[PDB]
């Protein structure tokens, strides 16, 4: 393979409740960009496709990563910060529908079909090589790691997870909740930065603006 | 290999999108207001189609009568963007393109939409592959207001089966084209959230979404 | 209106 | 427009 696992794992590996959320959020993008970075061939891009890949992908990627993380905890998320958000702090603070999902569509699921470590990296690095990104300089190439992607997972599935045809495919369909998902939380997130509700740090902001 | 019912099942489906009809004396009936209003008529209509295509797919009509209705309201928006791509690529359809264009779209809703077109119209599809993902795109389970979510998921798993040897056996030279399909699913995601908007940021001649529409997408 | 209208 | 990512993204 040229989109080698073990390199994606590797990359796993080395990294008011609203207010932690995005408290944390901010903490995160940082390491996202170093997470990216580790990515074979990402960082072989343009400049200006990397920053469109992670403008893009940001939100989805993060919450795929709180997600897996927290299928240990019962009813509620384990923040990069340390702190728990659980779904009651989530509903007294006006934002229980979008948790709900979030516990059910996708930590419940990892949980029930035990992703692990391996499977998370290569669904966001799917996630991070979108080649229907608007403004892309070369979509063709995004298209042709993420087919990389697509093939060495699919390799790693049969391999690892042999009792299971319906595995590889299931996978792949956690990505349309997250993107729904993660469009739901960019909604909120511009609704709490135009009414100042809730402080947004300097990187978070960033990714907010056009 | 093929499948352990193999063609059986597929053949039975495909005669949903036989029943897949458009009879007309080329269609008879210029004007964004026209564009409009001739739109409205195709979309109320592939509604009608749709539903029939649902009630045919296996184990449909049987599972909870309220969450039935869900489904439908939740995927039609998917499913008319598919069935958009399959007749905006074609020769025999090039003018649609311009009623969509004039029809008072938001600018913003126009670049995006035709470049999924695009997308859709580079990976090679075939009736099965329009059938079997429309199908797919239906019997979705995490869609708003429903309980009945494990059952749902299980009238899905064999489908994802069928189209997986579906895509090995019609297209084995670009071999990851079955999940390619997939990542289509997750980009029909960005249009069924934008769409209530679309809607609403739509230039009219003072009308409304035909009941079925205003009813299907609310308000 | 027309939700049950369309499964008769 | 984006000088915190376009700086991180360097290395
Ligand atoms: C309410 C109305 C103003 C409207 O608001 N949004 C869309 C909208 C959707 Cl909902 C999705 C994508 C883009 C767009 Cl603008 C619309 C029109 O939606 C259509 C338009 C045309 C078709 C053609 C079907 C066809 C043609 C020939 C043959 C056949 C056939 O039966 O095979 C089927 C379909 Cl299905 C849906
Ligand atoms: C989930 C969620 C939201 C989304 C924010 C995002 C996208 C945060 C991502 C990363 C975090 C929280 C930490 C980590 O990865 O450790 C908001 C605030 C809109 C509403 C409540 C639920």
């Amino acid at each position: 393979e040229d989109m080698p696992v073990e390199r994606i794992l590797e990359a796993e590996l080395a990294v008011d409740p609203v207010t932690n959320i995005c408290q944390a959020a901010d903490k995160q993008l940082f390491t996202l960009v170093e997470w990216a970075k580790r990515i074979p061939h990402f960082s072989e891009l343009p400049l200006d496709d990397q920053v469109i890949l992670l403008r893009a992908g940001w939100n989805e990627l993060l919450i795929a990563s709180f997600s897996h993380r927290s299928i240990a905890v019962k009813d509620g998320i384990l923040l990069a910060t340390g702190l728990h958000v659980h779904r009651n702090s989530a509903h007294s603070a006006g934002v229980g529908a979008i948790f709900d999902r979030v516990l059910t569509e996708l930590v419940s699921k990892m949980r029930d079909m035990q992703m692990d470590k391996t499977e998370l990296g290569c669904l966001r690095a799917i996630v991070l090589f979108n080649p229907d990104s608007k403004g892309l300089s070369n979509p063709a190439e995004v298209e042709a790691l993420r087919e990389k992607v697509y093939a060495s997972l699919e390799a790693y599935c049969k391999h690892k997870y042999p009792e299971q045809p319906g595995r590889f495919a299931k996978l792949l369909l956690r990505l349309p909740a997250l993107r729904s998902i993660g469009l739901k939380c960019l909604e909120h997130l511009f609704f709490f930065k135009l009414i100042g509700d809730t402080p947004i740090d300097t990187f978070l902001m960033e990714m907010l603006e056009a | 290999e093929l499948t352990p019912d193999q063609q059986t099942l597929l053949h039975f489906i495909m005669d949903s999108y036989n029943k897949q009809r458009m009879p007309q004396e080329i269609t008879n009936k210029f004007s964004a207001e026209e564009n409009f209003l001739i739109l409205t008529e195709m979309a109320t209509n592939h509604v009608q189609v749709l539903v029939e295509f649902t009630k045919k797919l296996p184990g449909f009509q049987t599972l909870d009568h309220e969450d039935q209705i869900a489904l439908l309201k939740g995927s039609a928006v998917e499913a008319m963007f598919l069935r958009s791509a399959e007749i905006f690529n074609k020769k025999l359809s090039d003018l649609l393109e311009e009623r969509i264009r004039n029809s008072g779209i938001s600018d913003e809703y126009i670049t995006p939409m035709f470049s999924f077109y695009k997308s859709i119209g580079e990976l090679k599809m075939t009736q099965e592959e329009y059938a079997l993902l429309t199908a797919i795109v239906i019997l979705s389970p995490d869609r708003q207001y429903i309980k009945d979510r494990e059952a749902v998921e299980k009238l899905q798993e064999p489908l994802l089966d069928v189209l997986q040897k579906l895509c090995k056996i019609h297209q084995p030279e670009n071999p990851q084209h079955f999940a390619e399909l997939l990542g289509r699913l997750t980009e029909l995601r960005t249009f069924n959230h934008h769409h209530a908007e679309m809607l609403m940021s739509w230039r009219v001649n003072d009308h409304k979404f035909t009941p079925l529409l205003e009813e299907i997408w609310d308000v | 209106k027309i939700l049950h209208r369309l499964l008769q």
